[PDB]
């Protein structure tokens, strides 16, 4: 199945999600260090919930403020808020 | 000879500017105005006490590495010029002042809404530049007192409860002097020759006075000093 | 086979500190040993350190 | 635990020997369940 960027990610707490916003997108401005959630994505999981966090995170010892987020969408897909 | 030492005194206090100032101390035995000089010179431009800008907020900016629609100055430019804005604060020791402006022109540390305790020494201090008749600023600057060079990074270890989205951190140089020069010069005291006498310079942002930075200094050799005084 | 692409853009100010490289035009290169204090540096009669 | 390291060509019995079993298939994931 396709994978959904939401700021719906299980298996995180709420202290996680503050910095995303309703889009699953980490607002501007914000400072981040690492190992921080930036953009919130799941996968779909096995066929054997049924989702497993794949969310873009910073990078270990990397810290800065957000100033700019690109959204590029393929045609026929719904944008979303931040786009 | 044992109890011979002369015990110098502030004698006279030139004021050539507001910031560039001179003060005399006589009279100094042989060899007691250079130690006396060194000491005064290493603790002025080290541990001089002095009000600063630590955090600023702006309505419309969410960070530093931004832009403001009609305004001539980059964020960070607007910053680093509000780093180098001279403020005397009286008691309160941290201030939350103010700043509206409207129209066409330089927008400078004169437009800080007045307080009672602080006070601008350089009111013509630029800050930004507004060049659009609808362009309007508005700004919030914390000015705290300390003591050194305290960098916005070692202020980030603090965690209360983070910081809102647009509070940006400006490293603070609370330092008010930044030269100090020091001459030993003939004296003449009754008939004795062999006596020196001090002249030190100092330049400053003008937030403090030359004799109240000199008695702070003495006041901490002094304090420094205690310790050897009683050795045990 | 991709759908959606985020990029997010970091700023991070870096400050000078031992261990980075400076150099000149002459060829010379160098790392910071030390960030002496401003009183410890040499000055001359005016007062001025380098 | 061991003193020297022999190295000959090996026959097709001993080859035998050493497999688990006998690969017959080229798929190697289902794609659908891992």
């Amino acid at each position: 199945g396709p994978e959904e960027i939401t700021a719906d990610i299980p298996n995180v707490g709420e202290a996680a999600l503050s910095k995303l916003d309703e889009s699953g997108i980490v607002y501007i401005g914000a400072e981040v260090t690492g190992g921080d959630i930036l953009v919130g994505k799941v996968t779909p999981k096995g066929e054997t919930s049924d989702v497993k966090d794949s969310s873009l995170r910073v990078p270990n010892g990397v810290s800065g403020t957000v100033i700019d987020v690109q959204v590029f969408t393929r045609d026929g897909v719904e944008k979303d808020k931040r786009a | 000879s044992v109890t011979e030492f002369l015990k110098p005194r502030l004698v006279d206090i030139e004021q050539v500017s507001s910031t560039h100032a001179k003060v005399t101390l006589e009279p100094l035995e042989r060899g007691f105005g250079h130690t006396l000089g060194n000491a005064l010179r290493r603790i002025l431009l080290s541990s001089m006490p002095g009000c600063a800008v630590t955090e600023v907020e702006i309505d419309g900016v969410l960070h530093e590495y931004s832009t403001k629609e009609g305004v001539q100055e980059d964020i960070l430019e607007i910053l680093l010029n509000l780093k180098g804005l001279a403020v005397r604060v009286q008691g309160k020791d941290e201030v939350i002042l103010t700043l509206n402006k409207s129209g066409i022109g330089p927008v400078t540390a004169a437009d800080i809404t007045h307080d009672g305790d602080v006070e601008i020494v350089k009111p013509q201090h630029v800050i930004c530049h507004l060049t659009d008749e609808n362009a309007s600023i508005s700004m919030r600057i914390k000015v705290q007192r300390g003591r050194g060079y305290v960098p916005a990074s070692t202020r980030i270890h603090s965690e209360e409860d983070e910081r809102p989205i647009g509070r940006l951190l400006v490293d603070a140089c609370y330092s008010p002097v930044e030269r100090i020069a020091y001459n030993v010069e003939a004296a003449r005291v009754e008939q004795r020759t062999d006596l020196d006498k001090l002249v030190i310079e100092m330049e400053t942002n003008g937030t403090i006075d030359p004799e109240e930075a000199i008695r702070r200094a003495a006041t901490i050799l002094a304090e420094q000093l205690e310790a050897f005084v009683d050795l045990r | 086979g991709v759908l959606k692409i985020v990029k997010v853009y970091l700023a991070v100010k870096r400050r000078i500190q031992p261990g980075d490289k400076m150099a000149g035009r002459h060829g010379n290169k160098g790392v910071i040993s030390k960030i002496n204090p401003i009183e410890d540096m040499p000055y001359d009669e005016n007062g001025t350190p380098v | 635990e061991f003193d020297a390291i022999k190295i000959a060509l090996a026959s097709p019995d001993m080859i035998r020997s050493w497999s688990f079993g006998e690969v017959k298939k080229p798929e190697t994931i289902n794609y659908r369940t891992f």
